[PDB]
């Protein structure tokens, strides 16, 4: 929960 | 620059402490997120303290280490710089858009960069600098040929060495590069900083062309920007989905962070891992997500550097072969899953495996090389050509 | 999963661990039985212990489930045969082999880790009266392991 999400697919 | 006695390591402490007491100011209300001063300074102190314990009675040989001398000088200059930032800034410190305030954020970045560098060189408090492992191997070979086991070199010494391989065509371009690569802003280049930049700008072969295309000429590149700043900047674009920008990630240095606007108007931030920036930018454009850099209608064509000199193949040796046969299998095969040929090299460690296993390990919340369990700072795709 | 499990079982019959062996039960390659002869640096000396090994389909990115089928008196192993051993949880890595696991389980017999007990009762004995421990331990080998 660091602010970063997974790459857009 | 000057020799480090324990009176000095004392002086830095007193000085870091003042910078903290300033930032604790209720009127300041600094946001808690990286980079965050009220973490960084204490944590740097902790780490220094840790190095000191390790050097007890050896204080003579620690004082003489050049990297450490340079660190403690820069660390002092920077804290001092921060303390007089407040002094002259007065109340303009509390206007979140104030120029003093932006300088304070620039400084937060730097303090962060300094601590990461410090942990890199003295991981457990013991000086590893001479043994530091550069992630990318061409990069490694460059540094070692030019600088030996040196942990740190003056900027002009770095500029001259690099120029011999990748030509810097001007002063302006040289200044832009210094500003990009000198993260601690000390006029020196550490082997650590070399690592970050070569990771950021790979492949090594097209490293200056890469950096020109991704930073110098690119409307989406944001130097010394913060996750919170990236969010604020894209706010003006929340109505134009496909707008995107990108910056160094501070919590994982040497990795890229891409902010973008989504079909429904949210600002999200992602990290390509193990994947080179351009491919991500190329795919992201093609796939609709990364469209208008910093909002601009025009998006750069990076297909230019899409055509890198291929990494070689490793070619198992008669020695290896006969060994893997007496073991019952082929060296070429991934000794993790046992169903695949090794397609990827873990860096810096060098260990070989199949990408499926690498991906499954990482997705499994596993960390570091499944073999030696050193941290995976990089990946290079490869092919093995068997002995037969 | 499979092709890897198959290989571990091969490499296992090539270079057999000392005081340890393992292999599939029936046709099920995900379920093995293992034996560990309690080492001579332990009160379990001269005993013979049975374990089960269950390979999750996650394997080898998740560790195997290993447990004692034979009763053993130990601070790190309970009535259920469950073993508190680091490499079986947090310290797992996919390059590890059953051979390594077993070997370590043997280590844990010679030298238990009471700072992290499964059976709080027994942990206090091993620490306080070590003779008392060795005695019950040798006795449980007597009964169950011999
Ligand atoms: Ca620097
Ligand atoms: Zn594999
Ligand atoms: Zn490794």
């Amino acid at each position: 929960s660091d602010g970063y999400t997974p790459e857009p697919a | 620059p000057g020799t480090v006695d324990k009176k000095m390591v004392e002086k830095c402490w007193k000085l870091m402490d003042k910078v903290v007491r300033l930032c604790q100011n209720p009127k300041l209300a600094l946001k808690n997120s990286p980079p965050y001063i009220l973490d960084l300074l204490p944590d740097t102190y902790q780490h220094l303290r840790t190095i000191l314990s390790r050097y007890e009675g050896k204080m003579e040989t620690l004082g003489e280490n050049e990297y450490f001398r340079v660190f403690m000088e820069n660390l002092m200059k920077k804290t001092k710089q921060t303390i007089s930032l407040f002094k002259e800034g007065k109340e303009r410190m509390y206007e979140e858009n104030s120029q003093p305030r932006r300088n304070l954020t620039k400084l937060s970045l730097i303090f962060s960069h300094m601590l990461a560098e410090l942990k890199g060189i003295f991981p457990s408090g013991l000086f590893q600098g001479d043994t530091f492992r550069i992630t990318k191997a061409d990069a490694a070979e460059f540094w070692r040929k030019a600088f030996g086991e040196k942990t740190i070199v003056p900027w002009k010494s770095f500029r001259q060495a690099l120029h011999e391989v990748h030509p810097i065509s001007s002063g302006l371009e040289a200044m832009a590069l210094k500003s990009t690569i000198d993260l601690t802003c000390n006029d020196y280049i550490s082997v650590f900083e070399f690592d970050i930049f070569t990771r950021l700008f790979q492949p090594w072969s097209s490293l200056l062309r890469n950096w020109n295309s991704l930073a110098v000429t690119h409307p989406g590149y944001m130097a010394f920007l913060t996750y919170d700043e990236v969010k604020a900047r894209l706010q003006k674009f929340i109505h134009k989905p496909g707008s995107y920008i990108f910056r160094l990630s501070c919590t994982r240095l040497g990795q890229w962070a891409i902010g973008y606007v989504t079909a429904d108007g949210n600002i999200l931030q992602t990290i390509p891992h193990n994947k080179p920036l351009f491919q991500a930018l190329i795919d992201g454009f093609r796939e609709g997500f990364y469209l208008f850099p910093d909002g601009r209608n025009q998006n750069p064509d990076l297909t230019g550097l899409c055509e890198p000199t291929p990494q070689d193949h490793i070619k198992v040796t008669q020695e290896q072969f006969e060994l893997y046969c007496e073991m019952g299998s082929t060296f070429q095969l991934c000794k993790i899953c046992a169903e695949n040929d090794k397609d990827v090299k873990i860096e810096p460690c060098g260990h070989l495996m199949c990408t499926s296993c690498l991906t499954s390990w990482q997705e499994s919340e596993g960390q570091g090389c499944p073999f030696c369990r050193c941290e995976i700072k990089g990946t290079e795709p490869i092919v093995v050509d068997p002995f037969d | 999963a499979l092709k890897r499990i198959h290989k571990e079982l091969n490499d296992l019959a090539r270079d057999p661990p000392a005081q340890c062996s393992a292999g599939p039960v029936g046709d099920d390659m995900f379920h093995w039985q293992a034996t560990i002869m309690g080492p001579n640096d332990s009160p379990y000396q001269g005993g013979v212990f049975f374990l089960t090994i269950h390979f999750p389909t996650d394997y080898p990115f998740k560790p195997p489930k290993v447990a004692f089928t034979t009763r053993i008196y130990h601070p790190n192993i309970n009535s259920n045969g469950s073993i508190c051993l680091d490499i079986l949880r947090s310290q797992w890595s996919p390059a590890l082999t059953i051979s390594k696991v077993l070997l370590s389980i043997c280590s844990l017999l010679c030298d238990p880790n009471p700072d992290d007990p499964l059976v709080p009762e027994i942990a206090r004995i091993y620490k306080t009266d070590r003779e008392k421990y060795n005695r019950i331990a040798r006795e449980w080998t007597q009964k169950y392991a011999m």
